[PDB]
């Protein structure tokens, strides 16, 4: 109710205050703003959100300012809040309010705390922006707003150069997804000329009564900006090197704010993908692939937080997946719940990474249980939920009911891609709990007890759980393609996932209960390290996408160390040098050359007269 | 009636500094910075008073202020200024940018100074005439006699008389490769003028005359080869560039910015108001070869950016790539297309001005040029580079900066007219981002240990903050809110392509 704004302002310009108060206030009034800032962008969501219900989910726009206007050319600042964008905003003003809540007191003891604080408020208005978006050109101001504070909070030790220089891959893979991106908006205005939503769903088939052949061009190169942002297999790479930077910035990125606008894209575009069904099947036909990929990943390596990563990288193809399946309120429920467990699943393994204590390892410490048994029931709750269990779990409902539109689709193949995507989160779900928190501790562990994350704690105990899962987001209110729904094979899928779940959450424990000498020998098989290899380079995609551009850039550079054309237009310069160094050496001094001179210019004057 | 007035105050306050030289030397400085106040007051009541938003289809000529006056009777050449909206931006632009460069002037005394500063008003004037400039002569002399003040300044001030480093490549390269095409420019005004006497019988210089002479097919063509040849030469374009990083890195960056974020703008200038309505059908033919061109220099520029290893070479480097996008504008037709160029032009010069100005900044704090001897001093400066690193960030196409939105309404219009080439096109903008993050992974991400010099950091003074802050508030706003402008530069930007579009 007029209040769109306050979503924006509120933390936008308390960025400003933190970007030039660069360290002169004091910890505590600088806290108090940070997340004052957050906490008032949830307390007028929640407003316009109780509203929404009062307003018997009728979308309410409101136009700030018209950016540019050319008599064609028609963009302004519009905000559209209905179901989808309620929802997005709903996980986004709630996950951003937990997460920073937390960095209230993980950021303290150490410098760089305005900064901090300045960067995740742009970063959080930067995502706000592209989710109440209504022209596809402020969304894009979206798009690389976020990423500008990605790169701001990748690399946010600039001290020492690893996490320093692990942000600008990223940088480099946003913005090829953001040209992508750009040039379905460039196709849309030529074709259908308005680039507001709802105007282009009821313009796009009054426009399109003859040529259809290339909408295909514009759908599949808007589906190529989609996937980059968030993660997809033409540009997955730089996830695992975003797990560089701080604990709440991971969580900030991976759980449900950055990784969240490829997502609300093509959600937001759905008729517009209703358009084309071919260029809609090949999103799931790409988030099928994808799921192969991303999930063992997280067993490879060790360490802990390219295991959460490997995991969000799995989730999100598996969202393009439930948009595939024409299933979108499902997927929508996918992400309501994922944003919970995702977000304390980080959350928690920064807690204890601050008890560890440097060991950044998962096959040196055990017996966790007895130190503290705090993070050990948080990571229980996460893990639970993504296996797919079906004790008292959250987003087991999502997953039953996307698996039934997906056989309501009837796709075999998918239904074994979710059969065994639900077998391989399961395989990672213990297997890092079995490994770390269980043995012999050797390193002590010091537990840190204090209420001030204590209460956000069980604050995101009782959301992640399925006392969460009872808060339908709001989903009647833009009266989307229905997800089809089936009655009497529910309980048999239930059943299906609930024993897939059980059976890998089985053999991690039978992993761990065994003498581990298997698992040392088959991480000691010459074919195991092979494929370990082959999956440390990950089908050789980041390899590809290095030696297919980086060395052929640097070679360039390389033959561009001096500038060609600078030179070789500096020709007529030495040419000309050169020739009056000659004429001047034609000169003697003496002067029977000279009277010679005379008459061969006589000779040549008569010649070229008598030629006339 | 302005204009006459608009156009001397920059040689007026030249002669008045050098006078005031003998009665003080912390005169010139406080005296520059008010004249170029009053040059602003009079371009900015332009701005209010005049009726920027006039009519979209008033003709080709329409003019706020118009001053005419008889200079060489024998063949017509007058003082025919006359200000269009498109030009009443270039000299707001203009005015701000000389007073930057007499604010980073600030505090450099010398042995001679009032020297410098007529200089440094001679050049910024001669900048202000090209820019309203109607009759071919009086655009001509303006033209050449605001490049021969810079050869001073490069010579005397690129280093005093130390190294010959300073004139005989730099310096003679930036003075030769312009001297020779404005001499082709002018024996082009000159062939056009004479088939238009034989065709009426009247020894005119003037554009209104001469926008519409007959002349037949063939003929036409090398006179916008000979036009576009000298208005090749000052923006950088392809062929002819090598003098813009020689000039950029020897200057001191107060001339850089003169010669960088101005005097790059005449050229895109003259191809809008000069080139295009003159020779319709020669640039209806020449279109595809300027396309070709500019995408060439979007590439050549950003790679030779990544290959760079200092700094302001860096910098004259992004120029070459940035003015590829506004050739492709122009060489279309679409409306959207130039009004897009107009927004990337000033947003171009807006962010070349804050970087060479924090570029020099940043080597009389250290006194080291090269980029990768440093590195991680972000520990030791507190406001250089997070500002630095908004400019690095509006360089490329960030949204909330004026860039992007100056180079995307380009596109949108390029698309609108021929696919292939735009789509080629939009690649530079993934380049644009490759040089920019190495610019500041280099500078400023790293440890302070890279080079032994950066352990002892001076600090910042007031003044040169604040005009680093007006600058990056001011590019913001015209990324947020660019309509004023594109309103203001709506009617002289349609006039022009609906007579590119009438007179094909």
């Amino acid at each position: 109710m007029n209040m769109l704004a306050l979503t924006i302002i509120l933390p936008l310009i308390g960025f400003v205050l933190l970007a030039f108060s660069r360290g002169r206030w004091s910890e505590n009034v600088s806290a108090i703003v940070g997340v004052g800032s957050v906490g008032l962008a949830a307390l007028v969501t929640a407003f316009i959100g109780v509203d929404f219900f009062a307003n018997g989910e009728q979308t309410y726009s409101q136009p700030l300012w018209t950016w540019m206007s050319v008599g064609d050319f028609n963009i302004g600042f519009n905000l559209v809040l209905d179901g989808l964008s309620l929802t997005m905003l709903s996980v986004v003003t709630g996950v951003g309010f937990l997460i920073h809540m937390y960095a209230s007191w993980y950021m303290r003891g150490e410098e760089g705390y305005s900064r901090f604080f300045a960067y995740t408020n742009l970063f959080i208005a930067s995502m706000v922006v592209l989710v109440l978006a209504d022209n596809l050109l402020l969304m894009y101001l979206g798009w690389e707003g976020v990423g500008l504070c990605s790169y701001l909070l990748i690399g946010f030790y600039y001290t020492d150069p690893k996490n320093g220089a692990a942000a600008m891959k990223a940088f480099v893979v946003t913005r090829v997804g953001d040209v992508f991106l750009a040039f379905a908006l460039f196709i849309l205005y030529n074709e259908l000329g308005t680039l507001n939503f709802r105007e282009m769903v009821e313009l796009a088939p009054a426009h399109f009564a003859d040529g259809n052949n290339m909408l295909m061009w514009a759908t599949l190169m808007l589906l190529g900006g989609a996937v980059g942002k968030s993660a997809q297999l033409p540009l997955q790479t730089w996830l695992a090197d975003a797990m560089a930077g701080p604990t709440p910035v991971s969580a900030l990125i991976h759980a449900a704010t950055m990784v969240t606008a490829g997502v609300y894209l093509i959600a937001r575009t759905h008729g517009l993908f209703l358009m084309t069904p071919e260029v809609l099947h090949l999103v799931g036909i790409v988030g099928a692939v994808t799921l192969l990929l991303a999930g063992f990943a997280a067993l490879v390596q060790t360490d802990i937080k390219r295991v959460l990563a490997y995991s969000t990288m799995s989730q999100i193809g598996y969202m393009f997946l439930a948009l595939g399946v024409q299933a979108w309120d499902a997927a929508i429920f996918h992400l309501m719940t994922h944003a919970f467990f995702k977000a304390l699943l980080f959350l928690a393994s920064g807690s204890v990474i601050l008890a560890c204590h440097h060991e950044q390892n998962i096959f040196k410490m055990g017996g966790l249980r007895k130190s503290i048994p705090l993070v050990y029931l948080c990571f229980l709750v996460g893990g639970a939920a993504l296996s797919a269990l079906p004790l008292v779990t959250a987003g087991f409902f999502s997953k039953d009911e996307i698996l039934a539109g997906a056989m309501a689709n009837g796709h075999i193949n998918l239904m074994v891609a979710g059969l065994v995507g639900a077998f391989m989160t399961s395989l990672y779900t213990f297997r890092m709990i079995f490994i770390v928190f269980h043995g012999k501790e050797q390193i002590h562990a010091h537990a840190v007890k204090g209420v001030t994350h204590s209460l956000p704690l069980i604050v995101l105990l009782i959301l992640s759980t399925f006392v969460g899962a009872l808060i339908v987001p709001p989903l009647q209110g833009v009266l989307p393609q229905t997800t089809e729904l089936a009655h009497g094979s529910m309980l048999t899928l239930e059943i299906t996932s609930g024993v897939v779940a059980v059976v890998g959450i089985l053999l991690a424990a039978w992993l761990w209960l065994g003498k581990r000498t298997l698992v040392t020998s088959i991480a000691n098989s010459a074919p195991g390290r092979l494929l370990s290899t082959w999956w440390y380079n990950a089908w050789g995609f980041d390899w590809l996408y290095d030696k297919v551009f980086v060395k052929p850039f640097l070679g360039i550079a390389w033959l561009l160390k001096r500038d060609p054309l600078n030179s070789m237009m500096n020709i007529p310069a030495v040419l000309s040098r050169f020739a009056g160094k000659g004429l001047l050496l034609s000169e003697n001094g003496y002067l029977r050359w000279y009277v010679a001179s005379m008459s061969i210019g006589a000779v040549v004057v008569l010649a070229l007269l008598m030629v006339l | 009636m302005l204009l006459p007035w608009l156009i001397l105050i920059p040689f007026i306050g030249g002669f008045l500094c050098w006078q005031t030289e003998r009665f003080g030397v912390k005169v010139p400085r406080w005296i520059a910075l008010i004249t170029m106040g009053l040059t602003l007051a009079l371009s900015l009541q332009l701005w209010l008073q005049g009726g920027y938003s006039l009519t979209q289809s008033a003709g080709i000529p329409q003019w706020q202020s118009e001053f005419d006056m008889p200079w060489i009777p024998r063949f017509g050449i007058s003082i025919h200024l006359a200000i269009d909206g498109l030009s009443l931006l270039m000299v707001v632009l203009t005015g701000l940018l000389g007073v930057l460069a007499v604010l980073c002037s600030w505090k450099e005394i010398e042995k001679y100074q009032g020297f410098f500063h007529l200089n440094l008003m001679w050049i910024l004037g001669g900048v202000i005439g090209v820019f309203l400039a109607i009759d071919m002569f009086l655009f001509f002399f303006f033209w050449e006699m605001m490049l021969v003040p810079m050869y001073f300044l490069i010579a005397l001030w690129g280093h005093k008389a130390s190294d010959g480093k300073t004139r005989i490549t730099a310096a003679t390269k930036f003075f030769i490769y312009t001297q020779a095409s404005g001499l082709v420019m002018l024996i082009a005004i000159l062939a056009l003028v004479f088939v238009h006497y034989n065709a009426t019988g009247v020894w005119t210089f003037n554009y209104e005359e001469l926008l519409n002479t007959p002349m037949s097919s063939g003929v036409e063509y090398l006179l916008m080869l000979g036009f576009f040849i000298a208005f090749a030469v000052k923006m950088p374009v392809v062929p002819l560039h090598g003098w813009l990083p020689d000039a950029h890195s020897q200057a001191p960056t107060a001339g850089s910015v003169d010669l960088a974020g101005i005097l790059l703008k005449t050229a895109a200038y003259g191809l809008l108001r000069f080139s295009l309505p003159l020779f319709p059908n020669a640039s209806a033919e020449f279109a595809p070869i300027a396309m070709w061109l500019g995408v060439i220099g979007i590439f050549y520029g950003a790679w030779m950016a990544f290959a760079q290893t200092d700094i302001k070479r860096l910098i004259a480097y992004t120029s070459v790539s940035h003015m590829g996008f506004v050739l492709i504008a122009i060489y279309t037709g679409s409306q959207l297309a130039y009004q897009g160029a107009v927004i990337q032009m000033i947003a171009h010069g807006l962010s070349a001005a804050g970087l060479f100005i924090l570029c020099g900044q940043l080597y009389e704090r250290i006194h080291t040029r090269d980029m990768r001897m440093m590195g991680g001093l972000w520990s030791k400066m507190k406001w250089l580079p997070a500002l630095s690193l908004f400019f690095a960030v509006a360089t490329l196409g960030m949204p909330g900066t004026g860039n992007f939105v100056g180079e995307f309404m380009i596109l949108f219009g390029s698309f609108q007219v021929v696919p292939v080439i735009t789509v080629i096109s939009t690649f530079g903008l993934v380049f644009a981002s490759v040089y920019s993050l190495a610019m500041l992974h280099r500078a400023y991400f790293g440890k302070a240990k890279s080079q032994i010099a950066s352990q002892e950091l001076p600090g910042m003074s007031l003044r040169e903050l604040f005009m680093i802050l007006l600058l990056v508030v001011l590019l913001v706003l015209l990324g947020f809110y660019p309509q004023p402008i594109l309103d203001t530069s709506h009617s002289a930007i349609g006039n022009i392509q609906q007579w590119f579009v009438n007179s094909v």
